[PDB]
């Protein structure tokens, strides 16, 4: 057997080969951006925003933010999904994108994914899985993010309710708003103190 | 074949999220432990790239950028296999690289250092593996980059690599660096790695046999992810 | 012979009341050192228990909670001394057990791991040590238990122990390995013990002479409790 | 010399060989209990109560709690006391107890302590040495409860005395309480964090 | 290719007939030296059996004879595979295993152990290896079994095995233990093997990487049998 | 190259695994037994029995036996078989069974074989390949069966013909009796003293 | 303390029965196994022989057959101690010792090596063992002694001993040697034990602080038997 | 923990320390024998006698043999035996002799010793435990003496019926004769061969 290659952070620079257009870098034609919704794509849009403060209560500016969902049915756009439904066509199931320099705000543009089953027939809340990528993070964050106005769904989801401490469990739902006619999630990450965010060794 | 969760990531494998000789990760490293949790389709489950969409050039760093003329540096190829833990190829995966230029100066808004920007050079490429694992991409040997972490902090020549092959559970950066650079032994972010073994899993070796004449020197790097258990009796997954 | 105070606890010999790799350390453990304190007779005395009010099954697991017959499982008599770290024996002190069944179930309200409940084992025994410090209790040898750390941790197969004995200041909870068990070196919370001599200081070992024939077989098992110190000048304890 | 065999987590089945009947477990005949009142026994008799928290704040649900304590007159029913006094005869000085499974609360029935003799002729304040024990706790923690009324004892104790950072003196202080008649002392333990009660290598 | 003969079976890598330290075997093994022969159809050729004929828990020993709940012990997974010695595949070989329960009591009219004797448990299963040679199979980690050699003779925990594979030279009956159990250095009939390399080949190993969390442990175990030779000049066998 | 994986005894309880219905265990509906005659079957039926004895001449009542042969032409059930002819498609070729535990008899129903190819051009007279399992047998015993009526092809028979002690090729020809119109052939193994039974390294 | 059985004969300890270099064995050995039994109280009792029959000489070889003077040859003191396997003292044993004279010539009938017979010297002794364990007699230290195994065979010089204790399991009879003899390594009889340490065991070893002056040296030889196991639950022995 | 001292033979003059009177050797006052039976012992009076045989039939001339037995009423003259009963007060229990050196007999006056009780409450059938030792036997060899006339005690003997192979119990049974009103039980012995007897490990 082999041991897994071990991890290390991508430092302040991985725009240049995660989002180089970010980092003005115009070198290839398809690049690999934060909007999963394609003109025929299925379900409700929804914007996801928010900021990922450190210990001292700032906002890292330099974090990278990738995201991984199911389609508007809990179907995953992947060969190892196995439950035989047929997934939206028009639908990859991830995005990424960089917090802005100056603000450290992100965003992605996506939508809200159907309930997916959970382990021996139980039925997961809807919930978005985000991986956290920064210098000074020596192997990325897993986290998830679940949706307020799914309150019922939230209180049976086997892994919220695997969480002993039900005080942190509230860290992981996002509070839904409505701008302009627009339905935007704001998910804010705290990677260390008071009210740290809940993160997950998947 | 019916498959069940990926193994279990060894922790004692990974440096850990608190090291305080890497500054920057005292106020970047969760103060709670990890939460582990039994896996999902969530987890076992990520997307899939089409190499239809890549450019020609897209593994090749000497020229995706170059302009006016070639990068200034020492022209190298890079290649090697991706496989899981359990020895099986890692077939399609999406494998990022970047790094420095031949002076250790970045192409980023960010780095100021003085070392020399190589207009013909930008720093980026991407590949897939194909049905054997294998990747191979060529570039220029990028220099070491001076930091501010203690003041005269200096990191021995790398590569920075990323990975999205068949699980979310697999996804993986890190970085390689090349045999014999001295400064391997000082590097303080290298060094949150617990184990030997595990710091000498990063290193690239030269590959003689495969340098091109009068052209281009090799490097050979395998990389290795987590694996997926195969399940004969009871099936939990869902 | 006047007595003095316990010699120091060697906080070298013991886990950090902090460790990361067992998780639930991470909230429980306080942020403070110890405030260390000079031993008055608060900490040197300790309460008296009468062998009278022990019943008869009390140190035999096999058959005190028997109720349609034997318990399954491998027949198993525990045995050694309790001496204190000068070497003297530690009499009439109260010892205390519990064990997962065969199976590494626990007979506990909170256990809901899938591994069989045996409906004739329960799991607890108690003796007092003879004036030798010798003890002696019988049971079932218990399995392995997984547990939720990381998600696929396994304890090594062990039984939970407590002594009460003449000072307060010897107050003591541990646990205790089989000799040859694989599990032992992965176990992040004997690995909390920071030396390897400590380690090993609880494993009993397989004591062949002592096997009963067509019956049982038998495991020694010393344990040391810190010791006083005579006084032959001022004696300020009072 | 030997050295002390190491110390090692109760764990969370602790209950299984120290308090069997809270684990539901009846094989005993006589269970040792958090009940250290006889007929007979001399003294004022008080309750001391509360909860133990960790470092979120929340209560450990799984914690085991023993006390040990003098009699009336300040002599410890031990052999190893020196007073050559007469100890009450009616009194082991020991208990156990587990918290409640669902809330946390802890209690004993026991009596208020005399006073017993510090090192060199000094003279302690009444008190009860109480250790804690727990999942996620690898060796026993030590502490002493004091209480609220013996303000003018407690400023001549010893050990308080001994504890150079004098605002973490009032953490081993229990406050007295009367509900319904019954003398009750309450006293909070906080493992970590803000208030963290004073804990000793003894 | 023409398979020619099986190739001779190495004696000294086996334990002798005559054996004193194992004591039933002085009157049950020939005085006469075996004849060797040369193999002809007959001891290349065997049986054929089709999984059509076996049951879905064949190879479930946790639930092929469980009546009113599951048997009480350690849960196992055994896996490995079955090659030739030049190292090829041995496929569709019938393999059958036996075992005593958690207790060390076997499910056997002649067994009258004390060790206690669980309902819900057989003791027996079989599989047929898949065309890579491999094998897995899940129960109950068996209890060492205590017998008559000399009065107090404990063997270690182990699995009987049998394998009828592709020529009746490849018979085959032996037994496998549990990395770490200390009893493997005393067991006389393990000691009949003559080297220390062979005993240690019949040695399950744990396979840590395969455990499934909150279930079951996992051990490899590896068998090898006897191998056909190629043929390319006169061919004799018939 | 690797080495073969060393033998160890059956054990007294081998019958658990090879012959649970002996044992008492009724775990499989289809059990292997001693009766190779299919229905359709062809070829003269017959009935293989006898006892195994130790070197004090008594029977083992715990040994188990298996039978390996080829069909009424000399055909072996096996892809291993290169005569290039049609084997009797209702016969398995190979049986098991154990001694009684009271009386060390066993048997077996099965058909006379034909002659099979021997070595070079060769013709081996009729036979079975028998082995014998049991406590006290560290490896399983090989042996043959020939037959006491087959005298012309046994005379001429290669492997009889390579034991160059010939009065223990004898040990090796079972004998031929008619009970009730029923062909039995009884063949006793001896494993040590006189007249022991030829053993083959196969 | 309620006494169980003594524990099994270590069968590997001792030379087997049948060992071909010492030739008298090969007719004088079972040629089957021996059948071990359960101890019932016919193997754990013994005679009791009381000192009040013993002379003042039994434990003294030098003057016990000493009629016109003292036997020629080197004076010797021999003590030791004799304990059970756990350790314990065996009190009032009875030892009885025989030997060859200062000519390696034994006043036997059968006896008729030419080495000269002493008038003043017999070759037997006894003594019971003390409280302690301890024991001491004093002789003259025999010749090696040749016979006829292979012609030129010669035995290092040795004293016979045997022991009747408390048990008739412990029941032993052996034969010391004195440290450095030569001889040691080429003796059949010693080789017909399997290990370099059992073999060691039947050393006696020179014990210079307490020779006495211008009189006797002294040698030191413990003799370790069987030792019962003490019961604490059941007690089958009746 | 020790291991025992290595067994050696007694070699061909064994006589000379534990029967130094047939070596010729007067050197005590007291010499143990083979005469178990004082003036005041109770029970029947009998005579045990056999040679001992080598593998080629002969008889050894230099063995020597002890035997040690229970009183008429089954008790041990040994502080060992828990019974709770007085044992006969003249019986010292045990005896020794040596072949004759022309002939190889040899013999022991004794009395017929009462049943025993066996282990978990069994009752074992009268016997006398006996032991060997000689030139060329590396350890003493244990074996037991049953008698002809107690037939019914003997089929009910657990260590009799703890021998598998019925057929040798029979080695361990001596013959009960009359020579002129004396109560003789010949025991022959043989250590190999046909008829070997039973010897055991204890
Ligand atoms: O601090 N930085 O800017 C750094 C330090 C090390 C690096 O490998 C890097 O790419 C950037
Ligand atoms: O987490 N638990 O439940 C555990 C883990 C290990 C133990 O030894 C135990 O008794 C309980
Ligand atoms: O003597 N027996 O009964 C035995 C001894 C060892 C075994 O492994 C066994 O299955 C049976
Ligand atoms: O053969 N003998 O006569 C011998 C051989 C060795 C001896 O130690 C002995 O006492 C007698
Ligand atoms: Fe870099
Ligand atoms: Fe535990
Ligand atoms: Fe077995
Ligand atoms: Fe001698």
């Amino acid at each position: 057997e082999l041991k897994e290659t071990p991890s290390q952070t991508g430092g302040p620079y991985v725009h240049i080969g995660l989002l180089p257009k970010q980092a003005n870098i115009e070198v290839f034609e398809h690049n690999l951006d934060n909007n999963l919704v394609q003109d025929n794509t299925q379900g409700q849009r929804i914007r996801l925003e928010g900021q990922v403060f450190d210990g001292l209560g700032l906002p890292l500016r330099d974090v990278l933010i990738e995201i991984w969902q199911a389609d508007t049915n809990g179907v995953y756009p992947s060969q190892a999904d196995t439950q035989g439904k047929q997934v939206d066509p028009n639908f990859l199931g991830w995005g990424r994108t960089g917090a802005d320099f100056g603000t450290g705000f992100w965003s992605f543009n996506t939508i809200k994914p159907g309930a997916v089953p959970g382990r021996k027939g139980s039925t997961q809340a809807p919930h978005i899985s985000l991986i956290i990528f920064a210098r000074g993070i020596n192997i990325g964050l897993h986290t998830r993010v679940y949706f307020d106005d799914e309150a019922e769904a939230n209180a049976k989801d086997p892994v919220l309710n695997s969480i002993e401490w039900a005080t942190r469990r509230q860290t992981l739902v996002a509070k839904r708003e409505e701008r302009d006619g627009e339905v935007v999630y704001r998910f804010d990450i705290r990677i260390q103190g008071e009210n740290e965010t809940v993160f997950f060794d998947i | 074949i019916i498959w069940g969760a990926y193994a279990q990531r060894n922790t004692e494998d990974h440096p850990p999220a608190y090291a305080p000789g890497y500054k920057t990760s005292v106020l970047r490293s969760p103060k709670n432990a990890l939460i582990s949790i039994a896996e999902t389709l969530s987890e076992v489950t990520a997307p899939h790239f089409s190499a239809d969409k890549f450019g020609p050039k897209d593994n090749d760093l000497i020229l995706n950028y170059a302009k006016d003329g070639l990068p200034i540096g020492e022209r190298v190829i890079v290649h090697g296999y991706v496989r899981d833990q359990f020895g099986r190829p890692v077939k399609n995966a999406l494998v990022e690289v970047w790094q420095a230029n031949a002076s250790g100066r970045y192409r980023h808004p960010n780095d100021q250092y003085i070392g020399a920007m190589d207009p013909n050079f930008g720093g980026c490429g991407r590949m897939l593996t194909d049905d054997n694992g294998y990747y191979v991409f060529r570039t220029i040997k990028p220099g070491p980059y001076p930091w501010r972490n203690r003041i005269n902090e200096w990191s021995p020549a790398h590569i920075h690599f990323s990975l999205i092959a068949d699980g979310w559970a697999q996804r993986l950066i890190s970085q390689f660096y090349f045999e014999g650079d001295t400064l391997i032994d000082s590097c303080p972010i290298l060094k949150t790695i617990p184990s030997e073994q595990q710091r000498r899993a990063l290193i690239a070796l030269e590959d003689k046999s495969n340098f091109i004449e009068a052209d281009s020197r090799c490097y050979r790097f395998d990389i290795t992810l987590r694996g997926r258990r195969a399940t004969y009796f009871e099936n939990d997954l869902t």
